[PDB]
């Protein structure tokens, strides 16, 4: 439970999940009992169960023409490795910056911050579908 | 601490005792302090609780105050020894640190004020507005608190004495500078007079002393401060006094306000101090109530200055019942507003003291027919609310079974024509994890069933007893337990009503145990094992290894194996226990093994009767 870094226990967590799934696996493969027996116990005995609060701990909520700003924005995202369909604010800032840079004098500052607000829209979305896609790994 | 309350214990050991819990440092510099983890911290609690008593104790505050009473304190035990007072004070003088340096620091004060009125230097009053400052107060309340968990004994009846004579002396040598703390000391004698003993000594001393000055203020904020007042008289509430308290609060002496500006309707005397009542003042102005109560013209009103206007307390002598329906009135009235939660907290004070009284002598009962009849229509209006305040319906509840008790037909009819409601209760009560609204509703169930309602009356409660049977045994293990114990004590309540009604229904309740989950269940509760008991049992910490929960864990043991004993007296259940679990241990072993237990006969007896 990373309140700051969320998205990387999110990813921790998936991970050390698939490395438990193909342990599980192997090991009933061939045989154990107690390692088994002492995960369930702790996981059912009578307090939420653990699995119970597991699951209950990944959260299932979720100057400028604005339609041209909007096909952009479509433009500069990318899946991202989990599937996340990110906003990458990196592309959206440099392109829009480019925008600004190619009666055009005194709206420059004002193309410039409506670039950065651009970004920032970007960069949330891209937040946005990282724990998107977290929440589906989780 | 026993024995130094039962033969006085010398200055000499005193000091001794005092240099030795100051090397431990009442038990907080253990020499192995390092290996104690969270579960052990009550021990040094306890052996901190003591250290202030034996301090306490060993100082015997009676004495104290009768020879300061007397002009003969050459009496006490201090006098004469001025070697082990100027060193147990170079001792206390270090203190100030810790919360258990409160109580000793403030008692040897309290001494050196008695023993040498004229010869107190710094020291002592640096120890007094330490022992102020180190909020004393609460810790003797969690202190008694904790020593009472235990089923309170000889040793917390001792103990609360204690604390009693020492708060006494307190109240008598330092009138002044305790008001600020007047809440927590409140319960502090909240916490000394839940001994038995108590209420007849604080209600026959005399009433401008010792506790009765917390009292005669506290009459002095009736009704503003309702809470406090009405604490304190459920707290004085024993078999001797309880009519004591009733004429008590039937002659109320003083009836306070607080005015933010001098009512054009107040005439004062020469000195401000005096006021007299113009015309006549409505209390509570809810409409055809017959309990109008009304501050008589020409009463007089002592005024006391406050920062924010005038603190008049009037000679009135309005009768507190009366005032409490008007209470009551008003939270009927007002029940659909937002307040109603604040408001169920200005009536609870006067609820729990009428069960206090209602279950403390019944030929009252009549007497305080108007909050009777009232409770009624209380829990049918704030039952369906959003929000049940849960203790208010506890309270509610409490009193109405402490009616039940004598009268079950009649509080019978009357409860179930108000309704069903308890199921968002315990629903509630299930999701947050704390259940004195289903223990009451189960309280009110086998005080009912008990009281021998008439052939005609027990089909009215079967209903209740499916649900007593089929969702609360069968799941009371699994519910979350916010605190240990009190799962334990659900079951064991449940059983306590399953038993009573199959030991006068009998038909209803051994179907439901032989041919549903109850009576897995409660296998189960005989099923612990011996084990599990008697380590529970060395768990206890205290003098209560008769009154621990261990106790009342056998209780529940012993009373699962009555009722198999019963249902098969009377008599899918005869398969499982005879069945081999499936984990190796037969029920029938578990059963056999009992023969190990030694503390209780009956539940050995009990086993090898199922066994035959």
């Amino acid at each position: 439970s990373v309140e700051e870094s969320e998205i990387s226990a999110m990813n921790q967590m998936s991970w050390l999940m698939k490395t438990a799934t193909i342990e599980l696996r192997i090991t009933s493969l061939n045989r154990q009992r107690s390692h088994t027996q002492r995960l369930l116990h702790l996981l059912l005995d009578d307090v939420r169960r653990k699995i119970l609060r597991i699951l209950d701990s990944i959260q299932f909520s979720n100057f400028f023409d604005r339609s041209q700003i909007e096909q952009v924005i479509a433009n500069c995202e990318h899946k991202n490795r989990r599937g996340q369909t990110v906003c990458n604010v990196k592309l959206l800032h440099r392109v829009l910056v480019a925008e600004v840079n190619a009666a055009a004098i005194g709206q420059r500052p004002l193309l410039m911050e409506e670039i950065n607000t651009i970004l920032q829209y970007v960069v949330e979305r891209n937040k946005l579908l990282q724990c998107l896609h977290a929440k589906r790994h989780a | 601490f026993l024995y130094f309350a039962c033969f006085a214990a010398s200055p000499s050991d005193l000091l001794a005792l005092t240099k030795l819990f100051k090397e431990q440092g009442f038990g907080c510099r253990l020499q192995n302090h390092h290996l104690v983890e969270p579960s052990m911290d009550p021990l040094v609690e306890r052996i901190g609780y003591f250290s202030i008593l034996i301090f306490l104790e060993a100082l015997d505050m009676d004495t104290l105050m009768t020879c300061s009473l007397s002009d003969k304190i050459e009496q006490h035990p201090f006098s004469s020894e001025e070697q082990v007072c100027k060193e147990m004070d170079s001792i206390l003088v270090t203190l100030g640190d810790v919360p258990h340096h409160g109580p000793v620091l403030l008692a040897w004060a309290l001494l050196r004020f008695t023993l040498n009125p004229d010869k107190v230097t710094s020291a002592v009053r640096k120890m007094g507005s330490t022992a102020i400052q180190l909020h004393l107060f609460q810790y003797l309340t969690r202190m008694l608190q904790s020593l009472r968990s235990g089923e309170n004994n000889c040793t917390t009846s001792t103990a609360c004495l204690c604390v009693y004579t020492f708060l006494a002396y307190v109240l008598s040598t330092l009138e002044e500078q305790v008001s600020q703390s007047q809440q927590d000391l409140v319960e502090t004698a909240c916490q000394v007079f839940a001994a038995p003993n108590l209420p007849d000594l604080f209600w026959n001393m005399e009433p401008t002393a010792g506790l009765g000055i917390l009292l005669d203020s506290v009459v002095g904020m009736f009704p503003f401060r309702i809470s406090p007042l009405l604490k304190l008289f459920t707290a004085l509430v024993s078999k001797s006094s309880a009519k004591k308290v009733y004429s008590f609060l039937d002659r109320m002496s003083s009836y306070t306000e607080h005015y933010r500006h001098k009512p054009h309707d107040i005439l004062s005397h020469d000195d401000e101090t005096l006021w007299k009542r113009q015309t006549p003042k409505l209390l509570y102005a809810l409409g055809l109530g017959q309990t109008n109560l009304r501050i008589p013209q020409g009463a007089l009103g002592q005024v006391m200055a406050d920062e924010n206007g005038f603190l008049v307390r009037w000679e009135y002598s309005y009768s507190c019942w009366t005032l409490f329906t008007c209470e009551i009135e008003m939270l009927l009235h007002v029940v659909s507003t937002a307040d109603v939660i604040h408001q169920c907290q200005r009536v609870k004070p006067i609820i729990d003291l009428v069960h206090k009284v209602i279950s403390t002598d019944l030929s009252i009962a009549d007497c305080l027919l108007p909050i009777t009849s009232r409770i009624y229509m209380l829990l049918q209006r704030l039952t369906t609310v959003m929000n049940p305040p849960m203790d208010f319906l506890s309270s509610c509840v409490d009193c109405l079974t402490a009616l039940a008790t004598r009268l079950p037909a009649k509080v019978w009819t009357d409860l179930r024509h108000t309704g069903g409601g308890y199921g968002s209760l315990f629903g509630i009560e299930q999701s947050q994890g704390e259940y004195s609204v289903t223990l009451s509703f189960l309280r009110l169930i086998t005080t009912l069933v008990k009281g021998q309602l008439g052939s005609t009356q027990s089909q009215g409660l079967v209903p209740c007893i499916l649900f007593v049977l089929r969702e609360m045994l069968p799941n009371y293990h699994r519910w979350r337990y916010n605190s240990h114990g009190v799962r334990e004590q659900l079951g064991f309540q449940i059983l306590s009503l399953i038993h009573a009604i199959l030991n006068l229904l009998r038909s209803l309740c051994i179907f439901s145990l032989t041919n549903t989950e109850a009576g897995q269940a409660v296998i189960n509760i005989m099923g612990i094992g011996v084990d599990t008991l008697n380590t529970v049992m060395l768990t206890q910490a205290g003098s209560s290894g008769t009154e621990g929960q261990g106790q009342m864990l056998m209780q529940t043991i012993k009373l699962a194996f009555s009722i198999t004993n019963n249902v098969i007296r009377l008599k899918p259940l005869e398969h499982a226990l005879t069945q081999h679990g499936a984990h190796g241990n037969n029920l029938i072993a578990v059963l056999a093994k009992y023969i190990y237990h030694r503390y209780d006969p009956s539940l050995p007896r009990l086993a090898i009767q199922l066994l035959k």
